[PDB]
């Protein structure tokens, strides 16, 4: 029974001792000069840490005809002037969405087969001349490997699509641009739900979602033009994946052409230019390959940083320190 | 908002991503099935007392 | 228990003084540099 | 007599050790209760914890998910909540419940 | 860049652009009837 | 992209185009029932459907 | 050419190969170059 | 306007849009694609 009372003691004692600690760093962290301070030291500690050795959906046969094709379009696209780069998206974007609208047609083209030519006679028969050759050449292998599933058909046609026009905008030199639009339009998507559930029902027509994501958000003045294209080519084709998931993926891709991969950065506050490089230059040192980070700002993490690049985070986030000391306690 | 609507009808209610009901009476939560529907006319909102 | 109970009442009044240095020292760790106060 | 110097002590020591350091971690997301997505190298039979202290096994594995049985207070768990694996495969956890105190 | 507003304006404008009787029709089941007193979002038993 | 009834008549002629013979897949094979991908002419392989016919190692080719 | 088990449900271990090396009867093809075998980690390589 | 056999399980038949004589999709519960 002492020892009962000396628990309940124990408990208290830390409970009220956590809470003051908790009001001390909250007082303290309130100044910008503490963010920083926070914000360099968990860099800091990241210098110190070691380095990580170490399309999922795909399986075996529809991710090998959907490296096949990309590596195709690598092929084709060589040259391929920036007009021609956004036809050639025009006419992929097209034929996808005939793809979805015949279900007889998408059937018919979607079972293996050991023999391709029927499926490319098939193919030249129905467009032969309604798309240019380089789109005949693509949609052609496209056709003439597997696919698990009819699905991935479309999927892997609309993947092209999106390349196509991420070259156009690498043609540009603004692909920097067009990735921070993509990020920003997935931020803005996810954080109004009813925008995505309103775009993300494909059982409207198509024309009316694309009007209102041009009107809403896209057709604004300060949005980058290869940026609203592909996110409206996205929501035209949207085949049930939420729209503010489907921005995400753009962006993702987007990053991943350029052999980067995405970090996303939780932050109390915004990060200064040198902290912003010391960061890039930290996380690209832990995962080896380059890496584009992106900042989310949230008060509530208090300092610190949360990073998380696939399916690992590394939680500096000072709120996260409280918790632990709460959940600490004996 | 943050209210659910009826899904299917047990009912299935689905709500805005962000707010489903905890594991929660709600007015016209056995399992969250994911996609954010829960499990407890078609479209009634359905409300989260919390 | 009743001298038991007396004697937490009175142990946890003569505690609530150092609970200051303690709560110092905690936000002290979690911050990385020392907090005064 | 119940000297308050091991009363402040037991919370000096403590706070004194108190290192959270941050850990490269890797995680998951429950999708329904639990099934978790992601912990793309969580082991069978692992152990994962779910936010408020919870405790769950993972039993079944597939590419999709993972199908964990929570030990307790299962009521705590969410759909989006982060879920951590901890690496490693009285309450049969251990945990003293009588309430004597610690357990070397 | 973004006002938040002008989303509405944008999507409820487009709730109006959608606005009869509501007819079903049998699937095998009845597809339709979305304000009918097993129901779920395919079909009607 | 305008696409014409066409559609209807290349479907039925990529339909007639699959005097060679008619090779299957198995597809999976378990319990000692196999599934065949292919065999279009097949006649009544206990089950047939659009999919495959109900009748060994995944991948090898089933005569007609 | 060697496969990565893609299923732990208990004893069951759904394993995936290469498409020309799926091992022979491995209790049963699941089909899509799956087989069903009877502290695992999703994707540790298997060897025929 | 003629059917066509799909699936041999019991036959399913396939019918044109209008001319079904029902599982949908205008199916209706011997080799398969002989027209009915």
């Amino acid at each position: 029974m002492r020892q009962q009372l000396i628990r309940q003691l124990r408990t208290g004692l830390g409970a009220e001792a956590v809470n003051k600690a908790a009001e001390i760093v909250r007082a303290h962290v309130a100044d910008p000069q503490a963010q920083s301070a926070t914000v360099d030291r968990f860099l800091s500690e990241l210098e110190q840490m070691a380095p990580s050795s170490v399309t999922s959906r795909l399986r075996a046969a529809s991710r090998q005809s959907l490296a096949a094709l990309v590596e195709k379009f690598d092929s084709v696209a060589g040259g391929l002037d920036a007009d021609g780069l956004t036809n050639l998206a025009d006419e992929l974007a097209s034929v996808a969405k005939l793809l979805l609208s015949e279900t007889a047609l998408n059937k018919h083209l979607a079972e293996p087969t050991d023999d391709s030519a029927p499926k490319v006679r098939l193919l030249e028969r129905l467009l032969s001349d309604k798309v240019s050759a380089t789109t005949l050449d693509l949609l052609r292998t496209a056709v003439s490997n597997r696919w698990s599933t009819e699905s991935n058909l479309i999927d892997a046609v609309e993947h092209t699509a999106r390349l196509a026009l991420l070259k156009r905008a690498e043609i540009a030199g603004e692909v920097d641009e067009v990735e921070e639009q993509l990020f920003r339009f997935g931020r803005v998507l996810d954080a109004e739900p009813r925008l995505s559930a309103l775009l993300s029902d494909y059982t409207t027509p198509a024309e009316g979602r694309v009007a209102l994501l041009d009107k809403a958000l896209t057709g604004r003045p300060g949005v980058n033009q290869t940026a609203a294209a592909l996110l409206s080519q996205t929501v035209g084709l949207l085949r049930g994946e939420r729209a503010d998931e489907a921005v995400i993926d753009l962006a993702e891709l987007a990053v991943s052409r350029r052999g980067e991969v995405v970090a996303h950065v939780s932050a109390a506050a915004e990060l200064s230019d040198a902290q912003r490089t010391r960061l890039t230059e930290v996380l690209s040192r832990i995962y080896g390959r380059p890496v584009s980070v992106q900042l989310h700002v949230d008060p509530e993490l208090l300092g610190g940083l949360s990073i998380t690049v696939g399916d690992e985070v590394i939680d500096g986030s000072i709120a996260s320190r409280l918790a632990a000391a709460q959940t600490g306690l004996p | 908002k943050t209210a659910g609507r009826v899904v299917r009808i047990v009912v299935d209610v689905e709500f805005p991503r962000g707010s489903v009901p905890e594991l929660n009476a709600l007015h016209a939560v056995a399992q969250h099935l994911g996609d954010s529907l829960v499990r407890c006319v078609r479209g009634v909102e359905v409300t989260d007392t919390g | 228990d009743q001298q038991l109970s007396a004697q937490g009442d009175q142990v946890r009044s003569g505690l609530e003084s150092s609970v200051d240095g303690l709560s110092a020292k905690l936000a002290s760790r979690i911050l990385g540099v020392d907090v005064n106060s | 007599t119940i000297s308050a110097a091991d009363i402040e002590g037991a919370i000096e020591d403590y706070v004194s050790s108190f290192s959270a350091d941050t850990e490269r971690e890797e995680i998951g997301t429950v999708i329904d209760a639990a099934h978790v997505e992601g912990l793309p190298s969580v082991m069978t039979q692992e152990l994962l914890e779910f936010p408020g202290g919870v405790l769950g096994v993972a039993l079944n594995l597939d590419e999709h998910s993972v199908g964990a049985v929570i030990l307790g207070e299962f009521e705590k768990i969410e759909e989006g909540q982060q879920v951590k694996r901890t690496g490693e495969v009285v309450n049969p956890l251990g945990q003293p419940i009588d309430g004597q105190g610690d357990i070397a």
